[PDB]
DNA sequence: TGCGAAATTCCATGACA
DNA sequence: ATTGTCATGGAATTTCGCA
DNA sequence: TGCGAAATTCCATGACA
DNA sequence: ATTGTCATGGAATTTCGCA
């Protein structure tokens, strides 16, 4: 402060003041001939409200920050306390961007057997067809094989009625969705457990995470749209026609068909395939499995150059999921309890609860 | 000759009237011959229409080589025969008024039976767990279940309680007052 | 067709039938002996239909394709019968995505003085404040220089009214704008001309080409955002708050704020800069000229490894702008005119009226 | 002493009572001392309300380090004292009743005085280009116009047509019919 | 004529309907 | 007939202060 | 034992509210 | 308490047919 100015005037030492410019007295206040010009050099217990008016003038960051205050003052370490500043700013942490990117995505095993896995998601509303409105789809994710039911909601009373049918053929061990309100509902609860299935959750709003799913969705609303060309869009008659098309069509990586994968042989369908046609069902099954273990499995890419990670303990916010008008992109700080993997946290809110979440739903809060 | 499959041949038939479930009151009853899977369709009637909407479903998932049923008015319509010959699905009659299968066709009746006592009315409810008994069920002639022989794999749902399937003597009695 | 065949099964040697394969008759079909198993020969004047039937499926691509055929078939170069048919099926054509990236950006030079370039455009519609919906931002190319005007409406009457206040201080040669309703009336094509203004407008639905004044969007939604946290959204009475601080915001990368870059000069705001105190006007503004001819321009960045490049008179697809439910994503293919320059075409489209358009929003048609 | 600058000094004052123009009445002159640059905004009433709203806008893109008028009521209020107080512009007044601000002032008026006549009702669509020419035009004194200085760059829309500004025998006969 | 640390520059990231 | 941009905060690099 | 061309594999691109 | 995916069509690489 006024102390340590006396100090300097009078020709002294003091740490972080260069010895060698001179520092004088005018107006009352202390300067010193920089190689940019005089500066004034505020007291100590000014410099704090010196940083808050310089930031508050746009709410700017370290730099745009640094060149307003370095048109008139010069101090020692004047970042540091820039930085202290925005690190305390509360409408700077929870409004601005992040400018570090997730670490590379994960690529799970695949499910090792048919119903071992679904992955079921709704599709629309699309146009009204025969007064429906949505599409339950059902991916297992062995296979790829997958269900297609029409529903007027995207309710747990449709899902239910639809998963009675499918479930008719064979019961999964899990079911993995996201957190839509039909597959978060007790009633859909009560029944996966009524039938001894274990309900699997997606980290909200991320739905990479249900990305088998996801995909066949495209190929679903790609095929309907090229079979609707030129004609209204009445889907409801078309989706047992997709089911089957799709269910059928070879993945050029896998060299197999959903239907093959799920059944070891073709059924009488337009150019089966005829290759397992002198071995017995025992034979083929025996070939099945074999194909089955040794599909191509994807690795994980390279990390981008200016990647994050997780460490438990550190202060982390949340992606606001439906950001009104003029309001923050991002939530109040938060606190990674346990690093579930390098792209799943469980973090600690502030109000506070435990919140399962994906790292790309996340940003490190700044400036410590 | 070749080694039977599935999808080589689907056998058809139904059952009923049986008493109202939901507006329903029957059963058409799909067997896969090789594998003895069972799929099972409610229909209103046993019509070419209903015929047709049901199998429509299930061919959506699978198509047979071949169906094949009695002679039943549903089946020998022309509509019908237009429908299989639209899919390429050929179709095949046994003649008038005459083990695999035919095992397998008991069981569905026996067992249906068995559960629309004390409740003759809650059996389209029901249709799901038939099925997944059906196809979860020891073969004595092949080591193993439909299940098993369809997917290749082993099921989720053991039906290790191999259940009596005949009529105690209350069930007995109450389904001889159930029609009097 | 048959006649080829018959040669075939004799012994003979026919182009494309490698000698070296047993090829015989059953159930009066031609077949051979593959590696992979028998296949049939189909007559060539087959070939067609069974390529059109293995696509129609599930309209599949080239290798999925391939694959159902080849379950029954050989013949001698499969995949370009295949991609003949790829080719000339509309809706895959105009339902499929595009798998080829544009080349890379343009940097344009900076404009080289205010008032030579105006970029304008509008926000919103934002929460009501006042009765007002919208913003009309309009920035100087040259300096940054932002004035802010807001409106009950995106329209041209209102556009008309604030650019008549804003022209009291200059008159631009060029406003750049995009293809909004506003900006196309010939009411203001008309006003205009008037003042000897030149309208500019961007290719359509391609925002980047915009890239100056859109990204000023981003700050004035920014600071309005952090300002408005714990308050109802009234942004009207901040708007001017706004104006006033962006426009004296250092940019890091340039170290100037463009009331600088306008004026040369600060005028009486907080941390004010104070080097050019003792030159005189005329020694400021000859500084201030030097300043502006230095300023960083960014390069052109690296090519993605599978860019396409326009070239005139191929087939290129514009993108559909605002697709309906289940509708092609992609219009019908058309012509590359001209080429003003590697990010921008003229294309006739079949009507065929003249368009000009970014090279963003096409795709080259597939498969010739 | 240093040398003067834009932003050093703003002259302000008003203009009216003139014939209603869109419900205005009054003109706020704003003149930059150095630079001779001139802002022109219509009020409705020399208060210091309108010249507080008027100002308002001024200074959301440039803030005077000195405003300077004279004595009238609107600039003498205790509220624009506070005004001014709070955007650290300090207020400067000339002493109670009595040359590049003043010339420029006597051009503003004698141009307004020129374009009023056959329309005195048409002047608050004209405030635009009367700036444009204002801040366009030839400085006598110094080599450059007002927008030059402000800028640093020559203007879009030179004034090469310095006009006569003065009023011809029509104009003189019906300006004196205008207030007859 | 080289050290440690502070300053400055670099630049990927993301958002502008 | 036209065309991406630039605030941001860690990391990388340069400069400073001192000897 | 090496050539030209056909087949197959590779893999960036983009879209799943 | 959980986790991206995969059809697509040019380009790159391998294999084929023949000698
Ligand atoms: C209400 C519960 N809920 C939450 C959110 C709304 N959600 C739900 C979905 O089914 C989807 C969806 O399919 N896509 C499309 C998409 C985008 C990028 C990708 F990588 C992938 Cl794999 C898919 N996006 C979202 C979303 O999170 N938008 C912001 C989404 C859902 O049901
Ligand atoms: C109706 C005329 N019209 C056409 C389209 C609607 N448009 C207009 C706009 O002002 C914007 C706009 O600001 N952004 C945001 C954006 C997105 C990515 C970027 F790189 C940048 Cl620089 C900006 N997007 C679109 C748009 O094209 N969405 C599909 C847009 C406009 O007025
Ligand atoms: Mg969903
Ligand atoms: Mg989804
Ligand atoms: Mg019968
Ligand atoms: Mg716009
Ligand atoms: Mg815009
Ligand atoms: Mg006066
Ligand atoms: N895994
Ligand atoms: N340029
Ligand atoms: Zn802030
Ligand atoms: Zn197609």
């Amino acid at each position: 402060l006024d102390a340590e100015l006396d100090q300097l005037l009078q020709g002294h030492y003091i740490k972080g003041y260069p010895k060698q410019y001179t520092y004088f007295l005018e107006d009352g206040k202390v300067k010193v001939s920089r190689p940019e010009g005089v500066k004034i050099i505020p007291p100590q217990s000014d410099r704090q409200k010196i940083v808050l008016q310089a930031h508050n003038l746009a709410h700017t960051g370290r730099e745009a920050t640094l060149l307003k205050i370095a048109n008139l003052y010069w101090w020692p370490n004047m970042r540091k306390d820039v930085v202290k500043q925005l690190g305390r700013c509360q409408q700077c942490l929870i409004t601005n961007a992040s400018n570090k990117a997730s670490g590379p995505i994960l690529r799970p095993d695949r499910p090792q057997k048919p119903f071992d896995k679904f992955f079921i998601d709704y599709i629309g509303p699309l146009p009204p067809s025969q007064g429906y409105l949505y599409v339950l789809v059902v991916v297992d994710g062995m296979t790829g094989f997958t269900w297609l039911y029409p529903t007027k909601a995207p309710s747990t009373s449709a899902t239910v009625k639809s998963l009675n049918v499918l479930t008719s053929i064979a019961i999964p061990k899990v079911i993995h969705s996201d957190q839509g309100a039909a597959f978060t509902s007790s009633t859909f609860a009560e029944w996966a457990k009524e039938r001894g299935i274990h309900l699997e959750f997606s980290t909200p709003y991320h739905p990479q995470s249900q990305g088998k799913v996801e995909r066949k969705n495209s190929d679903i609303k790609r095929l309907l749209t090229k079979l609707l060309v030129g004609r209204p869009t009445k889907w409801y008659d078309l989706l047992p026609v997709v089911q089957l098309a799709l269910n059928n069509t070879y993945s050029p990586v896998l060299k197999y068909t959903p239907h093959q994968l799920l059944f070891g042989i073709d059924s009488n369908t337009p150019f089966a395939n005829q290759d397992t046609l002198d071995l017995t069902r025992e034979e083929e099954l025996s070939l099945l499995q074999e194909i089955r273990t040794s599909l191509y499995h994807p690795s994980t890419p390279p990390a981008s150059s200016r990647s994050w990670s997780p460490v438990v303990g550190q202060l982390v916010q949340e992606r606001v999921a439906r950001p009104a008008s003029l309001r923050p992109r991002w939530h109040k700080p938060s606190t990674v309890l346990k690093v579930l993997n390098p792209r799943t946290v469980v973090i600690l809110d502030h109000l506070g609860n435990n919140r399962t979440v994906s790292i790309d739903n996340l940003k490190p809060t700044s400036h410590q | 000759d070749r080694p039977q499959k599935p999808f080589d041949k689907f056998f058809i038939d139904y059952i009923g009237p049986l008493p109202p479930s939901q507006g329903y009151l029957y059963v058409l009853v799909v067997v896969d011959g090789m594998t003895g899977f069972t799929w099972l369709y409610p229909t209103k009637a046993p019509s070419t229409s209903a015929t047709v909407k049901s199998l429509n479903v299930l061919t959506s998932i699978a198509i047979p080589k071949v169906i094949h049923s009695d002679q039943g008015a549903a089946f020998t319509s022309s509509t019908f025969a237009e429908w299989a010959k639209e899919r390429g699905i050929h179709l095949e009659f046994s003649t008038p008024y005459h083990g695999k299968v035919e095992r397998k066709n008991s069981d569905i009746k026996r067992l249906l039976t068995k559960l629309l006592v004390g409740r003759p009315t809650k059996w389209y409810d029901l249709l799901p767990v038939v099925q997944l008994a059906l196809n979860n069920t020891y073969s004595p002639v092949l080591k193993y279940t439909p299940h098993q022989l369809l997917f290749g794999i082993d099921s989720n749902t053991p039906f290790a309680n191999q259940d009596t399937l005949d009529l105690t003597r209350e069930e007995e009695l109450s389904l001889l007052q159930e029609i009097r």
